[PDB]
DNA sequence: GTTATCCGCTCACAATGCCACACGCGCTGCTCGG
DNA sequence: CCGAGCAGCATACATTACTTGTGAGCGGATAAC
């Protein structure tokens, strides 16, 4: 059911849905997006489960 | 042949020098000296050399804000956004920038040239106020400004002298407020 | 089995570890802008925000 | 297709009275200053 | 050369943070002619 909503299909239109989510009005390449999620998880510095 | 259009980032209070170097700064890490080609914050000079502040003064055309020539392609957004202290773009619809008018951009231009060639003393004064007198000779007097001039800025003011009112040349330097 | 507590050392690191990002942040940017081999660490940071 | 219909989405907007006490209340690098 | 005032700065960022309970306007799905 969920696969049936989601809307995209692709990867790197994963990463711009998120980076539109994450803070609407901002113009999505690849490097941005990328880098916005890899900053959400997957960093050291930006996030840690102590 | 599309033609770097400037265009204009608002910084905080008081850093858009700061910014601007920091912004010259970014431009030799990322090497775009070609998109990243002039960036302006300009500014004005009032001198008045006596009367508490000595000799000089700096203003600002309008503060706040920084003035680049950059081009339109995100990576040079981001790299126009991720510099230290700016807020974002001032101009159309935000993460879509548009650039200042070729117009303004030479009516500024010439606003540059103006105050570049010709250091000159603001804060002027108006015909027909009055205002007392710091000098020497007429200490405590007070006069009504009857004709002020700007190059020989020297004032010519009328007050009582020999009881009828009488117009003297008191220098700027030699008149009190207003 | 869910709810922890957290006593006067950890929460008193946490806030020097916030205290300390952003001096991180500021320091960062002086050696950027600074220059490289002229410096002795002991101005590019402040104990000002610490 | 369109025109009206409806249902979930997001935001505004309320949270008892007193009393007492305590603590604090910008700043900061630019600007006026010698 | 540093001490004493100032002007407009979410400190530049990612700050940030579970349910609170209720009404009300609103935008995308929906029945009908």
């Amino acid at each position: 059911e969920t696969l049936r909503v989601d809307p995209t299909n692709d990867r790197l239109s994963a990463l711009v849905e998120i980076y539109r989510m994450m803070r609407p009005g901002e113009p999505p390449t690849r490097e941005a997006a990328e880098s916005l999620f890899e900053n959400l998880f997957f960093s050291e510095d930006r996030y840690d489960l102590s | 042949a599309p033609k770097k259009r400037w265009y204009v980032v608002q910084a905080f209070s008081g850093f858009e020098g700061r910014v601007a170097t920091s912004l010259r700064e970014h431009i030799k890490l990322h090497n775009m000296e070609d998109l990243f080609g002039e960036v302006m914050v300009p500014t004005e000079e009032v001198v008045e050399i006596r009367g508490g502040q000595r000799r000089k003064s700096e203003r600002k055309f309008f503060p706040g804000y920084v003035l680049v020539q950059m081009v339109m392609n995100d990576a040079s957004w981001h790299l126009v956004r991720s510099v230290p202290r700016v807020m974002g773009f001032i101009g159309g619809t935000s993460d879509r920038p548009a650039p200042i008018s070729d117009k303004e951009v030479d009516a500024i231009m010439n606003r540059l040239q103006q105050v570049g060639d010709k250091p000159r003393p603001k804060t002027l004064f108006e015909p027909g106020e009055m205002v007392r007198v710091n000098d020497g000779p007429f200490a405590d007097f007070n006069g009504v400004v009857e004709e002020v001039d700007y190059e020989k800025s020297r004032l010519k003011v009328s007050v009582s002298i020999f009881g009828r009112a009488t117009p003297v040349e008191l220098d700027f330097s030699q008149v009190e407020k207003a | 089995g869910n709810r922890r507590i957290r006593s006067v050392g950890e929460m008193a690191e946490n806030q020097f570890r916030v205290g300390l990002v952003r001096v991180e942040r500021a320091v960062k940017e002086r050696l950027s802008l600074g220059d490289l081999d002229t410096l002795m660490p002991q101005d590019m940071i402040n104990a000002k925000p610490i």
